[PDB]
C-alpha cells in the first residue's frame, strides 16, 4: 500500500501569514486521487481540494494545491483566525498522520507546581501525585518524576490542553500513581521540567510529612 | 493449414480501454501456444499452458486491453474491484488463460498518456464478458442529470495519464484474455 | 438537503456488537462508493470499510472477518455491523460519500463506539493543595479519579471563578476508569481570605461533589 507523510507535524504560524503543508507518498500516485481535508476539534472532516489542485465548492480561494508525484502540498495564502485547525491528506483508502496549525507566540517558561497526595486518598490506599505545568509555549515540554532521586518509569499519565484562546499558551498535567505503601516508602518526590522557555531544567519536590 | 494471427493481437500497436476492451474470434487455423520470457503474467484456468498444443476448441477468443499494473490481479476468475466490477469481468468457471505484461515503454508519455481510461461509476456490476461503452452521465442523487456533468452527476469514465515516472503498480499493462469456446460445431482452432 | 445522519453507537463490552447507521439526504447510497472511517482518541483519521456502488465490499486489515459494511436503498441507509469489538475499536466513527476522483465530500456528523469491560462509577474527587511556599501566584486543583464513563463537568466556585481555570482532558487509567484534573491559579493573597470549592457533576452516575480547596497544615 501507499504511505502518505505530512510535515510538518505541527505548523507554527499567525494570522495572515502563509502555510504550506506538505504530504509526501512512498510511491508515485496519480494526481486525481489526492484530496487535502480539514478538521476543527469535535467537527467531521471538511473537503478543502480534490484532484491535488481543484477546491471543492465554498472553499476560500486563499487554499489551492499543488504538486504531483511524491509530492504535494496544501497552501494557506492569508491565514485567518478560522484556518487554524488539523490538516489531512489522502489517497483512496490512505490517509496521512495529518499536521496541526497553531498560534504562533513568543516562548513562555511553564509554571511548574507539585501537589501531595490527598489524606481523603491515602485513606482509600492509593497516592496521586500530581505536577502542573502552567501556561507555556511552545507545546514540547518533558516531565520526568522522581522517588528518592530515582527516575520512575511506565507509573505515569500526562494531558494537554488545548492551546488558550488569550495567551495561545499550553498546560500540562501529569499523574503519578502508587501504592500506599510504595508511597510511605520514600521520602522525597520531585517532577523536574524540560522546556525552551528554561535555562535548565526545574525541578519542583516536596517531603512526604512537610 | 493456415497459422492464427496472434502478432495481430499481441504485437499489435495500440491497445483499447478496458471499459471498450477488444474482442478477436479465432477460428479455422493452427495455433503453437507453447510459442507464447518478457510475458511476465502467465496465468491458466481450467487447463494447463502445454496441453493447449494438443487441444482443438471450436473458437478462440482474444480479448485485449490495457490496465495499471496493481489491477491485473483483478483479471480472473471471481475477483472483485473497478476493473471486475465495470470494466471486465471473468466468470467464475473461466476455462482460459489471462497473459499480461508491462507497457511502460509503449503507452507512458511524459505528461500524461489519457487515452487509456476505465469505468468509475457504475450502478451495478458487469456479467462476465460484458462490455459497456456508454459515456451517460452518472447520476448518484435523486435528481436526473440530463447530459450536464455537476452535483451529484459525474462523468462515468476517468483516465490513467500514465506517466513514465509512476510506480509498476501504477503504470500501463497489456493484457490478453484467451478464451476457449467448446461449441457444437466441428472444431476449427487446433494445435501442432 | 445533503447530509448524512448517524447513530447506532454507545457503549459495548469487549466481544460484544453493534450496528452503527447512517441515513442518507439527497444522495442515493446504492449508487455510490460508501465508507466508514473511524478517529480514535487523540489520533488521526483511519479508513475502515467502503462499499462500491455494485455492492463489492472492502474492509481494512484491523476489521477483517469482525466488520461488514451493508445497505439499504428502501431506507436509503449505509450500515456498519461490528462484531468481537476490542478495545482498539474505540473511536468516533464518521460514514463518508467517496466519490473516488472528487473526494470525499459528503460526511456524517460521526458517533462515538466505547469499547471496555467497565461499570458505570462515580468519581473520588480529591484536593490539590497549594504551596506554604508558593513562590507571588499559588495553584490549587482538584483530582476527578476513577470514574465511568465520560464525560464529568468541572467548575470553580459554582461557576463563579472562571479566570486562571485550566480543566485538563480525562486519561483511560489501566484500570479502565477515567482520571481528570481541573487547576486554577489565583493570587498568594487571596489563599487566606477567599475560600476555592470546585464542583464535580458526573451525569452517569447522578453525583454531585461540591469540594473545598484549602490549604494544607
Ligand atoms: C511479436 O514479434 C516477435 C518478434 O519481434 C515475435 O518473437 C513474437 O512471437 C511476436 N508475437 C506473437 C504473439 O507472435
Amino acid at each position: 500500500e501507499i504511505v502518505l507523510t505530512q510535515s510538518p507535524g505541527t505548523l507554527s504560524l499567525s494570522p495572515g501569514e502563509r502555510a504550506t503543508l506538505s504530504c509526501r507518498a512512498s510511491q508515485s500516485v496519480s494526481s486525481s486521487y489526492l484530496a487535502w481535508y480539514q478538521q476543527k476539534p469535535g467537527q467531521a472532516p471538511r473537503l478543502l481540494i480534490y484532484g491535488a489542485s481543484s477546491r471543492a465548492t465554498g472553499i476560500p480561494g486563499r487554499f489551492s494545491g499543488s504538486g504531483s508525484g511524491t509530492d504535494f502540498t496544501l497552501t494557506i495564502s492569508r491565514l485567518e483566525p478560522e484556518d487554524f485547525a488539523i490538516y489531512y491528506c489522502q489517497q483512496g483508502v490512505t490517509f496521512g498522520g495529518g499536521t496541526k496549525v497553531e498560534i504562533k507566540r513568543t516562548v513562555a517558561a511553564p509554571s511548574v507546581f507539585i501537589f501531595p497526595p490527598s489524606d481523603e486518598q491515602l485513606k482509600s490506599g492509593t497516592a496521586s501525585v500530581v505536577c502542573l505545568l502552567n501556561n507555556f509555549y511552545p507545546r514540547e515540554a518533558k516531565v520526568q518524576w522522581k522517588v528518592d532521586n530515582a527516575l520512575q518509569s511506565g507509573n505515569s499519565q500526562e494531558s494537554v490542553t488545548e492551546q488558550d484562546s488569550k495567551d495561545s499558551t499550553y498546560s500540562l498535567s501529569s499523574t503519578l500513581t502508587l501504592s500506599k505503601a510504595d508511597y510511605e516508602k520514600h521520602k522525597v518526590y520531585a517532577c523536574e521540567v524540560t522546556h525552551q522557555g528554561l535555562s535548565s531544567p526545574v525541578t519542583k519536590s516536596f517531603n512526604r510529612g512537610e | 493449414t493456415n497459422l492464427c494471427p496472434f502478432d495481430e493481437v499481441f504485437n499489435a500497436t495500440r491497445f483499447a480501454s478496458v471499459y471498450a476492451w477488444n474482442r478477436k474470434r479465432i477460428s479455422n487455423c493452427v495455433a503453437d501456444y507453447s510459442v507464447l520470457a518478457p510475458f511476465f503474467a502467465f496465468k491458466c484456468y481450467g487447463v494447463s499452458p502445454t496441453k493447449l498444443n494438443d487441444l482443438c476448441f471450436t473458437n478462440v477468443y482474444a480479448d485485449s486491453f490495457v490496465i495499471r499494473g496493481n489491477e491485473v490481479s483483478q483479471i480472473a476468475p471471481g475477483q472483485t474491484g473497478n476493473i471486475a466490477d465495470y470494466n471486465y469481468k471473468l466468470p467464475d468457471d473461466f476455462t482460459g488463460c489471462v497473459i499480461a505484461w508491462n507497457s511502460n515503454k509503449l503507452d507512458s508519455k511524459v505528461g500524461g498518456n489519457y487515452n487509456y481510461r476505465y469505468r468509475l461509476f457504475r450502478k451495478s456490476n458487469l456479467k462476465p464478458f460484458e462490455r459497456d461503452i456508454s459515456t451517460e452521465i452518472y447520476q448518484a442523487g435523486n435528481k436526473p442529470c440530463n447530459g450536464v456533468a455537476g452535483v451529484n452527476c459525474y462523468f462515468p469514465l476517468q483516465s490513467y495519464g500514465f506517466r513514465p515516472t509512476y510506480g509498476v503498480g501504477h503504470q500501463p499493462y497489456r493484457v490478453v484474455v484467451l478464451s476457449f469456446e467448446l461449441l457444437h460445431a466441428p472444431a476449427t482452432v487446433c494445435g501442432p | 438537503e445533503v447530509q448524512l445522519v448517524e447513530s447506532g453507537g454507545g457503549l459495548i463490552q469487549p466481544g460484544g456488537s453493534l450496528r452503527l447507521s447512517c441515513a442518507a439526504s439527497g444522495i442515493t447510497v446504492t449508487s455510490n462508493y460508501m465508507s466508514w472511517v473511524r478517529q480514535a482518541p487523540g489520533k488521526g483519521l483511519e479508513w475502515v470499510s467502503v462499499i462500491y456502488p455494485g455492492g463489492s465490499t472492502f474492509y481494512a486489515d484491523s476489521v477483517k472477518g469482525r466488520f461488514t459494511i451493508s445497505r439499504d436503498n428502501s431506507k436509503n441507509t449505509l450500515y456498519l455491523q461490528m462484531n468481537s469489538l476490542r478495545a482498539e475499536d474505540t473511536a468516533v466513527y464518521y460514514c463518508a460519500r467517496d466519490l473516488v476522483v472528487y473526494g470525499m465530500d459528503v460526511w456524517g456528523q460521526g458517533t462515538t463506539v466505547t469499547v471496555s469491560s467497565a461499570s458505570t462509577k462515580g468519581p473520588s474527587v480529591f484536593p490539590l493543595a497549594p504551596s506554604s511556599k508558593s513562590t507571588g501566584t499559588a495553584a490549587l486543583g482538584c483530582l476527578v479519579k476513577d470514574y465511568f464513563p465520560e464525560p464529568v463537568t468541572v467548575s470553580w466556585n459554582s461557576g463563579a471563578l472562571t479566570s486562571g481555570v485550566h480543566t485538563f482532558p480525562a486519561v483511560l487509567q489501566s484500570s479502565g476508569l477515567y482520571s481528570l484534573s481541573s487547576v486554577v491559579t489565583v493570587p498568594s493573597s487571596s489563599l487566606g481570605t477567599q475560600t476555592y470549592i470546585c464542583n464535580v457533576n458526573h451525569k452517569p452516575s447522578n453525583t454531585k461533589v461540591d469540594k473545598r480547596v484549602e490549604p494544607k497544615s
